[PDB]
């Protein structure tokens, strides 16, 4: 695997510093390098592809080297290496794609492909190079056991969930009482509702609570709390929780009193945020708690105390919310995030070349489908699977 | 049962003797953990 | 660590191979070993202790080589020796002791004290030897990222949970039908009671079905099931769901019909036996589900149809249920079971010197709090402390 | 065959004893025993697998022998080492597991699969060395014919059985005197009920009698003997012995009288116990017979006189039980137990491949089955088969 | 003594490592150990027996030794060899059983046999070797005045106990309260009932508890506490503790309130747990005492309010209890368990032989009899016996 990487770093660093006038001495530690592997490889015979739509190329090995000498180089020179690239680099494309579909239920953590097998083979790991890429970087500080860890903007933990619960309901659905959500990626979105507005509640309050629980800990979480959910801040007809009717939902917004949000570990708070809102971090975490209650308000002008009568038809349904955002994390787990393509990498290389479904991952790598089933076995496979794509992007875009 | 499968300073420890408020407030109040049952069975035994 | 490991089975095999009589020739190897050993140390400095109720004591070295000359042992020889040991001995104690309290988040798989992070160095490593000790045995395999495995009679894999769900009730509590369980250890016991005997139900026979979710895969397990479930055999006076009253149980017993236990792992079946009792093995899984049936009798003696009246009061409450044992099985992670002493040499050396409750592990090692919040983090600090414990029994206990 | 153990041995005293870091002595006798193997190995070829789902893989060998570079070990000899050893292991696992699911009725002792039959062959005895492991001791034994013995803890020699006999009945069974039990594993729990508590017994006792037979003798059991059954202690609705109906039972339970235990040999009574409960040693037996009796109280309170009446109806039937546990004995066949792993490594193996079912073994490995018809074939094949799982568990868990 | 161990390991050692096949220099070590026995013992005449139904046996040596030549062994290398062997067995079994029998009120830890005594001789020292049998072991460290130490899953600290105890009891046995129990190896259950429900009874509570007294100290135990005596569960017909009549326990059961279990030392709380059930640990303890209490339930449905009138007749029985197992614990002083075969072995010897009764042990080595008087000498003989157990184990089973 490792061997993989080297393979590519050593284009690019290639591709890059090989150009029409250069100086040598820039590139004799890199030249090196390079011939190296050509030996390695020549008297090498390899096979990719075989599955789905996916065509079955060979290949084979037999190159000359690169004169070390000249002060500068010469057009001539890159022309004569370039046409030698073209065919390694044609090579690699079709050895990450054939490597990034096959799927392991027992060690889906180890190479799959014909192809790499054979590269883990010990005569070829006399290429290896350079692993600064902070995928690979992650990969081995794995492999010794260890803690490894990555870096996501707007990372996307939450499988997507879009639901109600009716605290308090009737068949009329004309005074309910309960919290309604959005959870999705980042973004968590919860509304409190209750169409009595108090009225007949302990101090006129009505208490709240969201609990969302991660799949895998997140630390070092950048996060933006806001009051409200202006998703559900607007007149909704939804469907009754058993699918037979419609009720009508009318919200009228007052500010959350008493928000405390928790972010527990194991049961344990590790942050606490009394009606803080703006930027907050929590540092460690596998779960997050939101509480917030609606308080009648004691005080009403004639405008406001016209919208909550002491008696049914309720019309206007009291409803406070709140918006959490996690914008960074850290996860010593891969997870697909707003600015890294590599599960649209791997989920693009699958669908171009029609791979079939296989025993690992949902159909069509769904996000959702996977993060909410996240075992060790998915997790092993997209890491390795993420992996490739990392190596692959470094030269292929 | 509390010094063992917990911590106990030598500080606190020589609080939680004279039964200090403060350093009793905490615990119950804090950690939660057996204090809240000592406490507790207590209050349950002012039944009367 | 391993370094550590071998300090032991140095001593163990030392205490033991050398005594008054015994021919050079069987201990050459050992000999050597050891000497080896005196030297790489002679010259360093130590600490141990200092965290909670925990005597702080300090070691130095310089300590004479041994008679490689001699053909037989004579008593004098011994004694000379066993004074060198008894430093050691009273030496690792101390050290098992000072870095099987320290718990940590981050990495909480390497050490921890400044005793043990000191040998991990390079220079001291020239001492390993003989790792047949199962349980260092598997703490190597794991670092080399490779499949482990642990035996255990009576594993410890249920946290303490026993509790009812009432699938019918009224506030009378007087035609309740439902479950009850206790999973504990390695056992379960469920039953499922239906006070009206299946009276109005399809076929006069009611489901029951109860799951238990592992924390951890089991494999190998070797497994005793039998009928009835004991436990709940017999008048009860329970506290209702929401503790504001008490139900009344007076329980009969029948044959649990179509009893149907399935092993299953991430969902899929992997074993599945029906109806039958005695000992059976499930090879690997992750969940059991146990499903059974209360069938009313279609024939009944006078005596017997008289408990069961058409109408309430229902006096004699029809009960079905199961038994189930894991009296053997392996796991990839360390668990408390019944004969292994780990868990609790861990638990009494916190205990006995006061050791403050820590980041990582529940207060008191709570088993029933770990397992049921069994964390990488626990699990990892875990591991290296029953490793530790184990290498201590090698030579107090 | 005694060839295949060593080469494990070999193994892990390999995988263990080879470390960055010990001296070259402690290992000179082993290094030794090693190369002399892969010398008589190198050349030969060998055939796995061809069985259900087990695959046919090839191995052959071609490897150069071990360096001895001087006073202890550097990492690099180490890596060149395992990775010779990882061939043999994933080697010998193939090899288990091929020769762990053949059976054979006319000579199912010996070695079956094409891959251990080439090793009983001559040129390879040089290896065998340290038949040090319990199950090796006892295969060797046997082979010169001797006295062999293996040790069990919740032995499990009763196969499951839970039935009753009437010995008194009547159509509306309102008036029933017999015995009911529960055989299974290492335990035994009998009860003997009379409904009309010897109202009209001779001497008002009531004479019960459990008698189970084993299929092999066990000698050295340390055995719990307690009074009462508490799996009959308690109310149940029971099929009667034609099925046509089900009766009622409704158990008051008194001391059992006159308890005597008997451990017979061939007819004989090699021990007896007079009413003994606690912990008993019974040395050598192949029949257990449990006598006790039921004597109708000859002083009752009031509360209990209204329990047993002159006349029917009987309402409350009078029950005295035993409960008797095997919790360690010795036994000269291999049988399972609640700590060993071998019936559920050779099951788990079995089930895992779809191994078709054979002619000697129950379908499932049954283990009720199997101890039920324990023919000499059956003991001979479970014992090669259980004496492979051992020799796998060295190296693999 | 430890002369008697090497013998063995000698020979086990030997009848394993010595195979047609294996390299000599993988016994070289080994062989020369060996030949120095029979020297030392050329030329000694000894005598076993004497006793009971115990044969007088007797023994002469008159050996030659073995070859040091041939890379590898044959056949005939081995016949010649265990010819020799077989002499020493069946010599040992002799030697063992012998000292296995006599008892001696004073030095009790001394050898006793003309057989034995002869051994302790220094001539004769020249043969020790190898003490790594746990039991050896402690042997040693015991003899130099140190500190001991063994391990037992399901230990056997209970002398047999099944009894009662009426706080409050009348002439008619209508209205009892007090506690049943039993006390049984590694197992306590105990029952505390009030015939009254706690109706007169201060806050509705009856009180109970029972304390159990260890006859030694268990360190490092694991222990499972659960909730109820299923036991004493069910409808018992018991004599009265005059045994002139009997009376009527008809319990139903109530969860036990405010569960207090404390394992002293000495007088001193070193553990308690309050409530907590499931797996507990208890480090050092030389007393258990269960406390519990029966709450008159405060809310009662009808079913429930049924069961406990204002005023007698007393029908339903309230009762409250607990269960405690010991599943594995340390001890300094040797005790038997569910595991080791050592008790049964030594009674087993004994039985076979017909010895007649001596002044140190019970009749029939009673295990109740044997811990609840379990004296110094008592003490010394069993771990002298039991130690000799070990031996013999080693090479006969
Ligand atoms: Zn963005
Ligand atoms: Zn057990």
């Amino acid at each position: 695997m490792d061997v993989l990487y080297s393979l590519s770093k050593t284009l690019k660093d290639a591709r890059d510093k090989i150009v029409e006038g250069t100086l040598y001495s820039n590139v004799s530690d890199l030249i090196q390098q390079f011939n190296q592997m050509i030996i390695t490889m020549n008297g090498n015979e390899f096979q990719t592809g075989g599955i789905g739509n996916l065509p079955i190329r060979n290949w084979n090995f037999d190159f000359g080297l690169l004169g070390t000498t000249l002060l500068n180089l010469d057009a001539n020179y890159v022309e004569t290496a370039r046409n030698t690239i073209d065919y390694f680099v044609d090579f690699v494309d079709n050895v990450c794609m054939d490597e990034m579909v096959r799927e392991s239920q027992r060690n889906g953590i180890a190479p799959q492909s014909d192809s790499l097998r054979k590269l883990s083979g010990i005569k070829f790991k006399r290429i290896n190079f350079d692993n600064s890429s902070e995928y690979i970087e992650n990969w081995n500080l794995q492999n010794r056991r260890q803690r490894t860890g990555f870096t996501f903007h707007k990372p996307n933990i939450f499988p997507y969930s879009a639901s109600f619960t009716l605290n308090r309901s009737q068949p009329a659905h004309d005074n309910l009482m309960g919290t309604m959500w959005l959870n999705a990626g980042s973004e968590i979105q919860v509304a409190g509702f209750d169409y009595s507005c108090a009225i007949n509640a302990p101090a006129n309050i009505q208490q709240f609570e969201h609990i969302v629980q991660l799949r895998r800990v997140l630390t070092t979480a950048t996060i933006t709390l806001l009051p409200d959910a202006e998703r559900f801040s607007f007149p909704r007809v939804i469907n009754s929780a058993d699918g037979a009717t419609t009720w009508y939902f009318n919200p009228v917004i007052l500010r959350p009193n008493n928000v405390e949000v928790e972010f527990l570990l194991n049961g344990q708070i590790i942050n606490t945020y009394q009606a803080r809102f703006g930027t907050i971090i929590a540092r460690n975490f596998d779960t997050i708690r939101l509480s917030f209650q609606l308080m009648r308000p004691p005080n009403m002008t004639p405008a406001v105390a016209a919208l909550f009568p002491n008696a049914q038809p309720f019309e206007h349904h009291a409803t406070v919310g709140l918006t959490l955002r996690i914008e960074s994390a850290v996860c010593e787990s891969v997870l697909a995030d707003a600015s890294k393509t590599m599960l649209a990498n791997v989920t693009s290389v699958r669908q171009e070349y029609a791979i079939p479904v296989g025993p690992v991952f949902p159909p069509g790598m769904n996000w959702t489908d996977l993060i909410t089933n996240y075992s060790p076995s998915r997790e092993d496979n997209l890491q390795r699977v993420f992996t490739v794509a990392s190596i692959r992007s470094m030269l292929v875009k | 049962n509390l010094n063992d499968n917990y911590g106990i300073s030598r500080q606190q420890a020589f609080n939680l003797l004279r039964s200090d408020p403060r350093v009793l407030r905490e615990f119950i109040n804090q950690d939660n953990p057996i204090i809240r049952n000592r406490i507790e069975q207590l209050i349950m035994q002012c039944r009367l």
